[PDB]
């Protein structure tokens, strides 16, 4: 299928709420070795989060309901096989958006935002295989996560204005990365903190659109820092 | 729970 | 796998809301041809109705959605194949809830409430597949619904009390088969309405708890009257 | 639309 087809139908999927159609219509895109617009960008984030988010949603209860059962109890083994299930499925939904952003995605990015946008991603998805991974295999995607939120910190730091949308999604999602991973609530909070504050300052710059998504996240950040602050 | 983007439907 | 640990299997299933894999377990469960208990029949409902209800509702979006296109629109026969392909998921669905009903779940009820239980499933899944039938097939179909929600309601009426939550379901669904399905909001209120009425004249009978799961659905069908007769 | 039971959830 041609692109403005997939495009089309990757839409049609996102209002359907069908999104392992819309997944495969922006993989689809992306493999086809063209650099993404905005809105392409957005369609294939937006995708695998929601393909995705079913497999942590269903990890952390599956999880929550291993803890409070028995050691000894018999059915103990049938939650922790349930629970490796789906975290083979979401292991596999992150190799596949980890995949595409390092053969086509982050390699053929042309200007800083995209490759903000990228790195982020790669930062998120490296960070829900942290969420479930144990030992070693703990240790290397913690590494990897971070590695992709540092570079694009530094990156949107030197070439985004800090109320520039990606570059606050990306200090929303680090943040959260210090707060929940890295177990650090101090440094999740200077993080969000200062991404909100020094955002204030170039609010009469943006446009309706963008002033939208920039005031949004910034009530985010400080819902995160409202929540970790007491 | 700690808010990240983007958002799940 | 054995039924005990099915039902554990579909119960934690449920609490993740991985609904294909609750339905999964209860067919498994349904196949090794015990008759079900009242909470496994309500694990089977729910599952199925989980499962069933993501394609509906992605194929009242797309078909609102083409109704809205232009029919001399180049876009449109994606948007018609993409309907078809979810209206062959919800076919497949259907088809598998109704095999279960007819090769084990009617064909073994040894009670009136689990045949009026089954029957009613009968015609809403007969239901959902006359929503999206067109032409003779849909005559039959909808036939095929009326024809299950009927007996059910012979039944129920001969062998429930009018304030059971099974009867009060039957009739609320059977209403609204009348009122989306054959076009009759008339027959469709008065259904409804006799169904209510009769309820309230014996409420006073039950205990609190009974008292709570017949006034839940009788005020689901208090809600359709005020829609309809709006 | 009009309301039936079971829901989904
Ligand atoms: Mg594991
Ligand atoms: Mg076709
Ligand atoms: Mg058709």
């Amino acid at each position: 299928m041609e692109k403005t087809e997939l495009i089309q139908k990757a839409k049609l999927a996102e209002q359907a709420e069908r999104y392992d159609d819309m997944a495969t219509c922006m993989k689809a895109v992306t493999e086809q070795g063209a650099e993404l617009s905005n809105e392409e960008r957005n369609l294939l984030s937006v995708a695998y989060k929601n393909v995705v988010g079913g497999r942590r949603s269903a990890w952390r209860v599956i999880s929550s309901i291993e803890q409070k059962t028995d050691t000894s109890d018999k059915k103990l083994q049938l939650i922790k096989d349930y629970r490796e299930k789906v975290e083979s499925e979401l292991r596999s939904i992150c190799t596949t958006v980890l995949e595409l952003l390092d053969k086509y995605l982050i390699a053929n990015a042309t200007n800083p935002e995209s490759k903000v946008f990228y790195l982020k991603m790669k930062g998120d998805y490296f960070r829900y295989l942290a969420e479930v991974a144990c030992g070693d295999d703990r240790k290397q995607t913690i590494d990897n996560s971070q590695g992709a939120y540092q570079e694009a910190f530094d990156i949107s730091k030197k070439e985004m204005q800090p109320t520039h949308p990606i570059r606050l999604g990306l200090a929303l999602n680090f943040s959260v990365f210090y707060y929940e991973i890295l177990n650090n609530p101090e440094l999740a909070c200077t993080l969000a903190k200062t991404a909100f504050d020094e955002a204030i300052a170039e609010l009469d710059t943006l446009n309706e659109d963008s002033y939208k998504d920039s005031t949004l996240i910034m009530q985010l950040l400080r819902d995160n820092l409202t929540l970790w602050t007491s | 729970y700690s808010n990240t983007l983007p958002v799940r439907k």
